[PDB]
């Protein structure tokens, strides 16, 4: 099977900017590449057959080009409704093949995280397992860092991350850190933080409390 | 203009098999291809083949040859894409899609996709935990452990809209799903307005309004 690398997987750019992504081919694929747009929920957009033609309905701000084993996907004049995933599409031979995809995100100004912490609830504490949960509101960009902390001890394998599409109106996003542990574990141990960097913050953020 | 009606979604067995329905109109439906991808959650696409319903001939992936069968029934304007030997990494988002080249436009066309899950699971509604809240303060609900997707979340039966935050579904190791919804309020409100998560999950017909007070 012929495969599609796409570069890069993320990319950042500000509305009115110029992109630009490629995609290599294992094989000779002539001009059979096809490109697409989805957006999150959705099934995908054709917007580009024979690596440079447009499907109807398609702006000219979309334009691809390539030949062989290279192709790339140029799209000037961004639009907030642009901001999207696209996918290369290999229609040589068969089978057809999609490179890996590339998220495309709107750049905005550095914002910090508001950062809450939240102990299981008595409620669920009669269920035997417990669940502490590290909210970190609105911030941009999207790469951040979470510590789990109980009794100063840094927690791997129990934790699990949520992360919100980038809001449409401010661009930020929100992200869920969720520790899961057993009721007993979590009765043997008094002190629970989370630790949060990123780029907003000049130095660690932290939030805990005290089971009781 | 053209239309793609897929079938509902469906939970399967490891084993088992699916059958999805693509009920087609506007055009005609025996001179195109329909063409099946599916999309695992958080992945890309991976296209599986497609059916000419004018002679019922087909094309399929090696990777599922031997597993898949596209059938048409064309005086209903419908394809069937069945999917055999189901295993967990089969659950994805499948879309039938179709494409006009005619002299003066050129479109393709998709179905809303359809949701197959493969686990071993079986239906359970969800649990729901309030996050007490400790100007702005935040607090939500936490929705955990649920079988099938998908749950609804909203806040105040609707009114609460600005600052809401639903977090998409993670699949815990045991098989069942979680997220948390959460809303920034007035911390001054607090001690006055009432605060209830409307949870939502037409799988199990379970519908709970907890409401959320600080401890």
């Amino acid at each position: 099977d012929i495969q599609m690398t796409q570069s890069p997987s993320s990319l950042s750019a500000s509305v009115g900017d110029r992109v630009t992504i490629t995609c290599k081919a294992s094989q000779n694929v002539g001009t059979n590449v096809a490109w697409f747009q989805q957006k999150p929920g959705k099934a995908p957009k054709a917007l580009i057959y024979s690596a440079s033609y447009r499907y109807s309905g398609v702006p000219s701000r979309f334009s691809g080009s390539g030949s062989g084993t290279d192709f790339t996907l140029t799209i000037s004049s961004l639009q907030p409704e642009d901001f999207a995933t696209y996918y290369c599409q290999q229609y040589n031979s068969y089978p057809l093949t999609f490179g890996q995809g590339t998220k495309l995100e709107i750049k905005r100004t550095v914002a910090a995280p508001s950062v809450f912490i939240f102990p299981p609830s008595d409620e669920q504490l009669k269920s035997g397992t417990a669940s502490v949960v590290c909210l970190l509101n609105n911030f941009y960009p999207r790469e951040a860092k979470v510590q789990w902390k109980v009794d100063n001890a840094l927690q791997s394998g129990n934790s699990q991350e949520s992360v919100t599409e980038q809001d449409s109106k401010d661009s930020t996003y929100s992200l869920s850190s969720t520790l899961t542990l057993s009721k007993a574990d979590y009765e043997k141990h008094k002190v629970y933080a989370c630790e949060v960097t990123h780029q907003g913050l000049s130095s660690p953020v932290t939030k805990s409390f005290n089971r009781g | 203009q053209v239309q793609l009606v897929q079938s509902g979604a469906e939970v399967k067995k490891p084993g088992a098999s699916v059958k999805v329905s693509c009920k087609a109109s506007g055009y005609t439906f025996t001179n195109y291809d329909i063409n099946w991808v599916r999309q695992a959650p958080g992945q890309g696409l991976e296209w599986i083949g497609w059916i000419f319903p004018g002679e019922g001939s087909t094309k399929y992936n090696e990777k599922f040859k031997g597993r898949v069968t596209m059938t048409r029934d064309t005086s209903i304007s419908t394809a069937y894409m069945e999917l055999s030997r189901l295993r967990s990494d089969d659950t994805a988002v499948y879309y039938c899609a179709t494409e006009l080249v005619k002299d003066y436009y050129a479109m393709d066309y998709w179905g809303q996709g359809t949701l197959v899950t493969v686990s071993s699971a079986s239906t359970k509604g969800p649990s729901v935990f309030p996050l007490a809240p400790s100007g702005t303060a935040a607090l939500g609900c936490l929705v955990k452990d649920y079988f099938p997707e998908p749950v609804t979340v909203s806040w105040n039966s609707g009114a609460l809209t600005s600052g809401v935050h639903t977090f998409p579904a993670v699949l815990q190791s045991s098989g069942l799903y979680s997220l948390s919804s959460v809303v920034t309020v007035p911390s001054s409100s607090l001690g006055t307005q009432t605060y209830i998560c409307n949870v939502n999950h037409k799988p199990s017909n379970t519908k709970v309004d907890k409401r959320v007070e600080p401890k």
